[PDB]
RNA sequence: AGGUCUGUGAUGCCCUCAGACGCCCUGGGCCGCACGCGCGCUACACUGGCGGGGCCAGCCGGCGCCCGCGAGGACGCGCGGAGCCCCCGCCGUGGCCGGGACCGCGGGCUGGAACGCCCCCGCGCACCAGGAAUGUCUUGUAGGCGCCCGCCCCCACCGCG
RNA sequence: ACGGAGGGGUACCACCAGACGUGGAGUCUGCGGCUCAAUCUGACCCAACGCGCGCACCUCACCAGGCCCGGACGCGCGGAGGACCGACAGCCGGGCGCGCUUUCGCGAUCGCGCGGGCGGUGGUGCAUGGCCGCUCCCAGCCCGUGGCGCGAGCCGUCUGC
């Protein structure tokens, strides 16, 4: 409900660098093992399912991503509108592209 | 209520610093990493559920499956289970 | 040199497992030997009610999953670290047939 | 002479990966509807994963400059927790789409969602199959097709098998669900190719001169 | 329904550059945050 | 118009939606008992019960040492299979050493938590082969004897074999 | 379709010949009734009644009580001269900054109204899909051309072995 900005930035960066996010359907207390952020917290701190789930709800509502639920897993993908939005929250300059376009093969 | 203390007699009798046995079930490492928060979900307990339809009843744990019997006949052919004999 | 290597291959269907066997035996005759051991078949069994609701005659399904396993540990010192690769890439790349190598 | 607690790792390292495949089947089916998705396969090469797809028109899923594919690869890896760039993918193309039930039934679902009547859609599907060289196709459309009191009317053309082991080789079946304003419209397809692949249907004898 | 009260001048613990409040941060004293 | 909207990110139309039919916590209940009946288990004994000994399976399969009458427990390593039956004795037609329900002291296990399950001493219910009525079965079959898995923190008179 | 009509066949979910049982008692479990704050519900000849895969917590729906919003997204208004959110002492309370006598904090992650969502083991299986059961431990079912009938229909698809 009260989400730190480090978390927002972390989620956005994870999206851009991976263009995706596959997330569990969970509502109890727990910590996501993937996306991590540092706020003087040990070496790194992991977030909580609640914050990230609220974030993702909002994003998909705005049209940034498109879900594709499955065996009780959330599969999100960022679109073009989303790219044209993530590119400015992170302060990215124009022309920059995410890694999957970087000829993985 | 940090300024709340108890007689020493009522302290050694307290449960030894041991991790409550109930560990829940993390079907995958992804689905976790260890006001109301004081009692949101303190009743830790096994919550084993189907990894398809999320129901807590009739779950084949044999062979590390974790699939409901109903949610099973459908996907059994894909998995490789077949009906012969 | 000599590393006592062992080959284990696993499959659920009996037709590729025997085809993979032949290719390997063909391609390992020189780099030492490669005679197989056929294991007892691990058969997974699941019995389920054929009904989602529990009505009518009590009728049961009988699924199973046979898993076949063969084991060529005959390389042994007869294969070096790179020599194992040679054949393993010269054998066909069947889509499904798990393989693991250990000394 | 042998311990049974050790090989359980090999046996349990096959089962997990068979399951991992099914989730992908479901996900693709819910995703690559427009690319003629049919099926999937996997190859657990230690260094990296390989997945082989069967699609009518891969260039759609390929994506300009391979963007959709790559967007997919990074995604799956997070879920199955593999290092991306070791989660590569390959796509293969189906040439006999009329022999594939999935393509047919998905096309039928599309055509139905455009309001066209069932009588035309089914028989167009069936003509398409026969042109492909098939010995039979049966279509079924059950549900609230009229005002109320749902009924099933089935269309067919040729000859079909219905029993025996041979039905697991020469008979290809599939189903879908179509959500509409009245309700749900169940649809299913089945096609019979006796001369498929190289196997020979039993009780079939050919003589000489 | 806590019975809070409203004050616009939340800035007069001091007179002029003073140290009234027991960096920064009857029954004795009860410090903000933890005890 | 057989059953399933209480298996599901299967669903049309209704009802609930900030004192919630959402979600989370603490307790209680689903087991309560003058009564009718459905599938099973244990017995009514000598073609037997008790004590001692000898010995062979299969789906498949884990063990040592030391405490404790036992159930169980502390440590440490990878290694491994039973009832009926057979032999020798006691009992001697007695609701008796057949049968083991009920109850009174006590010792332990699971678990955050016993109302749950195991062991020991004592007490020792109905029952003498079952009316009108009725079910299943043709070779390794009926019947008798036990052993594994499932669900499962603990527990099988059930179920698949 | 039916016949307390005829003629041919067939099967231990039928009989002959036999075997082993149930209905007799104690007990496990499920089913109706009584009771209770609740004793959550589906199924009722074959074709409901150890069946809807082991109920102290969860599972869980029902009974007595309490936290939280996890109110997406749009328009109007308000707000850092301070939106919303946490806490010591001391009580009330099963308990918890739940509430209370007070004053420290935190910082726009928003508040209110109007539209619109999400969710729900909530109803209808007599609105539906899918899956099962039964008819059926059956031996039967249909197409093209042709022929007979105004026609519904018949022959093919057999009153023989």
């Amino acid at each position: 409900v009260h989400i730190p900005k480090a978390v927002y930035k972390a989620v956005y960066a994870h999206l851009y660098e991976n263009a995706s996010l596959a997330l569990k359907e969970y509502w109890r207390v727990g910590n996501v093992p993937g996306i991590t952020y540092v706020d003087e917290n040990g070496k790194l701190c992991n977030p909580t399912y609640l914050h990230v789930n609220c974030i993702m709800q909002s994003l998909e509502s705005r049209g940034v991503v498109k879900d594709t639920f499955a065996w009780r897993h959330h599969y999100y993908l960022l679109t073009e509108k989303g790219e044209q939005f993530i590119r400015k929250e992170l302060d990215l300059t124009d022309d920059v592209l995410p890694t999957p376009y970087s000829k993985p093969s | 209520r940090n300024l709340g203390s108890c007689g020493a007699e009522d302290l050694d009798s307290r449960v030894h610093p041991s991790t409550i046995f109930w560990p829940t079930e993390a079907d995958n490492i992804n689905l976790a990493s260890g006001m109301r928060e004081t009692e949101f979900c303190t009743h830790i307990a096994h919550k084993r559920e189907c990894r398809i339809c999320g129901n807590y009843n009739s779950v084949y744990r044999k062979y590390g499956l974790f699939i409901c019997r109903r949610c099973f006949k459908e996907n059994a052919g894909k998995i490789g289970f077949v009906k012969l004999h | 040199m000599h590393q006592k290597y062992t080959i284990i291959v696993v499959g659920k269907d009996l037709k590729l497992v025997e085809r993979y066997v032949k290719s390997i035996v063909k391609e390992g005759r020189a780099f030492g030997i490669s005679g197989p051991c056929r294991a007892p078949v691990r058969r997974l069994t699941i019995t389920t009610r054929k009904s989602p609701c529990g009505e009518g005659t009590n009728t049961w399904h009988r699924f199973e999953l046979r898993m076949y396993k063969r084991t060529f540990w005959v390389t042994c010192g007869g294969n070096d670290i790179s020599t194992i690769l040679s054949k393993t890439v010269v054998i066909p790349g069947i889509q499904v047939t798990v393989e693991v190598e250990e000394p | 002479i042998v311990r049974r607690d050790e090989e359980n790792v090999y046996y349990s390292k096959y089962l997990n990966d068979c399951i991992m495949e099914a989730e992908l089947h479901e996900f693709f089916s819910r995703e690559l509807v427009d690319a003629g998705y049919a099926s999937c396969s996997l190859c657990r090469t230690i260094d990296s994963i390989c997945v082989i797809i069967q699609c009518a028109e891969p260039e759609v899923v390929m994506g300009d400059n391979h963007y959709r594919l790559h967007k997919i690869e990074y995604l799956l890896a997070g879920r199955f927790m593999c290092d991306p760039k070791n989660f590569n993918i390959w796509v293969d193309k189906i040439i006999k789409r009329g022999l594939s039930a999935e393509i047919m039934v998905d096309n039928l679902r599309a055509k139905l969602e455009e309001a066209m009547p069932i009588r035309r859609a089914a028989y167009s599907i069936i003509r398409t199959a026969m042109r492909a060289g098939a010995a039979g196709c049966e279509v079924i459309v059950a549900g609230k097709l009229r005002a109320q009191r749902a009924r099933a009317n089935k269309f067919k053309e040729g000859c079909l098998i219905s029993t025996g082991h041979p039905k697991r080789i020469f008979l290809a079946e599939a189903t879908r669900h179509i959500k509409m304003r009245q309700g749900v419209i169940g649809v299913k397809v089945r096609i019979y190719n006796p001369n498929i692949r190289g196997a020979v249907m039993p009780d079939k004898i050919e003589i000489g001169a | 329904e806590p019975k809070k009260v409203r004050l616009a001048c939340l800035k007069y613990y001091t007179i002029k550059g003073d140290t009234a409040e027991p960096n920064c941060g009857a029954r004795h004293a009860d410090r903000c945050h933890c005890g």
